[PDB]
């Protein structure tokens, strides 16, 4: 009936005011492709950066259990992108947000689903 | 004149011809740093250069392509060298990885240990090495030839590569090998290339083109290190990073090269010469498996 729970406890660290976790790897690119979250290949835009995929996974990075009947990792052997002015914090920025299941943009950072 | 512009610099082929005595190694700009845009690591991009050249030569590239990398982790615990091959080569390819200390990564598949306990079933198209020992630093004698890791390489060459493939292996002015230079007279082409943004240091890469099996040429291995060392000592190379800067045409293209099974006795004077145009595969066509030895104390 016990367990441990990382998640909550990242977010009550940084509200005290502590410093981000660093060294996530960045790649070169041109800048005209699609916007789109999780690809197969870099696609950033004029207002984004492109970032490897396991770097920015908090489980991966403390070496504990996914949470999962089937461990299983949804970043590990991708590309995933971010808008420029949250890019110092990537860590945070992924465990906060929610993707859009028929356009495949962030929500509040993309999809227009709604006249 | 025009060099700033490209991406490194290769050895002439008149240097090549010559018979001289060695000398110690003395660099007129031997301690500076380059200027790289706004927030991008070393590493990256040093990698980034390499692949830029090697766009310029004859390789293969069939369907179901299989590589290998040696040397892999850094002193932070994550695979900066192993993300940048990923964006280069076609979808579906499948990719393998390998360090003596503990790290994480984006490949299909990886082993922690000393490299002289890993073994395979099957045989490869393309080999990638980065590994160096920390104990070179510790001069205290005249300079000769090396053994260590070295003598593992040069085996897993003559056992395990397909006839066509290709490879590229790292050396400076201390750590070196003679009878690595002796192989490289067993393929098509030979060279030695220096990238243009660390080009204040000793370091280079050595790469062997379309593979044959038996000896085309006789080389001397303790003469051509000499020859190398008296190239760099009287030709100076400016720092640059130009070529950044343009990554419209990148990607590695698709040829569908042709795989076949055959036994000695069926080898032609007509077959040898498609390997070395590049445009044929030698192997078998099963599937991929591979193990770590362990030891059991106290
Ligand atoms: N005998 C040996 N067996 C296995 N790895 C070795 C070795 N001698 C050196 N190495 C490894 O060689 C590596 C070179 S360190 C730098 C490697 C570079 N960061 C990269 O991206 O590949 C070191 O991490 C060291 O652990
Ligand atoms: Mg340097
Ligand atoms: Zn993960
Ligand atoms: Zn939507």
């Amino acid at each position: 009936a016990f367990a441990v729970d990382a998640a909550k406890a990242y977010k009550d660290y940084l509200a005290s005011g502590g410093q981000p976790i660093t060294n996530c790897v960045k790649m070169l690119c041109t800048h005209t492709g699609t916007g789109q979250a999780i690809t197969v290949t870099p696609e950033a835009n004029m207002d984004q950066e492109s970032f490897g995929g396991a770097s920015c996974c908090l489980y991966c990075r403390c070496h504990i259990d996914h949470p999962n009947p089937k461990g299983f990792c949804d970043l590990k052997g991708k590309y995933v992108q971010i808008p420029t002015t949250c890019a110092n914090d990537p860590v945070g920025f992924t465990l906060r947000n929610t993707v859009c299941t028929v356009c495949g943009m962030w929500k509040g950072y993309g999809c227009s689903c709604d006249q | 004149s025009s060099q700033a512009w490209q991406p490194g610099v290769a050895m002439p082929n008149l240097y090549k011809m010559q018979r001289m005595l060695l000398e110690k190694c003395d660099l007129q700009n031997y301690g500076d740093s380059a200027t790289l845009p706004k927030g991008i690591m070393m590493n990256v991009a040093k990698y980034t250069q390499l692949c830029q050249y090697l766009n310029t030569l004859t390789l293969a590239v069939p369907y179901n392509m299989r590589v290998i990398h040696f040397g892999a982790g850094s002193d932070k615990g994550v695979a900066p060298g192993t993300a940048v091959l990923r964006q280069w080569l076609p979808t579906g390819t499948l990719l393998v990885d390998s360090d003596l200390n503990d790290f994480v990564s984006d490949a299909d598949s990886t082993l922690i240990g000393d490299c002289a306990t890993v073994h395979t079933a099957n045989k490869w198209d393309l080999i990638i090495s980065d590994m160096y020992d920390p104990k070179t630093k510790n001069v205290t004698k005249e300079n000769d030839s090396k053994e260590g890791f070295f003598t593992y390489i040069c085996g897993f060459i003559q056992q395990k590569l397909a006839l066509g493939g290709s490879v590229a292996i790292k050396i400076t002015e201390h750590s070196w090998n003679a009878d690595l230079y002796k192989l490289m007279g067993h393929f098509a082409w030979w060279t030695a290339f220096v990238t243009n943004v660390n080009a204040s240091s000793s370091e280079a890469f050595l790469i062997g083109c379309n593979y044959l099996g038996k000896p085309r040429e006789q080389i001397d291995g303790y003469v051509m290190h000499a020859n190398y060392i008296f190239w760099r000592n009287t030709n100076p190379i400016q720092l640059s990073s130009y070529s950044l800067f343009d990554m419209s045409k990148f990607p590695l293209k698709l040829r569908g090269t042709a795989v076949m099974s055959l036994k000695e006795g069926q080898i032609n004077d007509m077959i040898l010469s498609l390997l070395s145009k590049g445009r044929l595969i030698i192997r078998e066509n099963n599937r991929v498996v591979i193990s770590s030895d362990v030891l059991v104390n106290n």
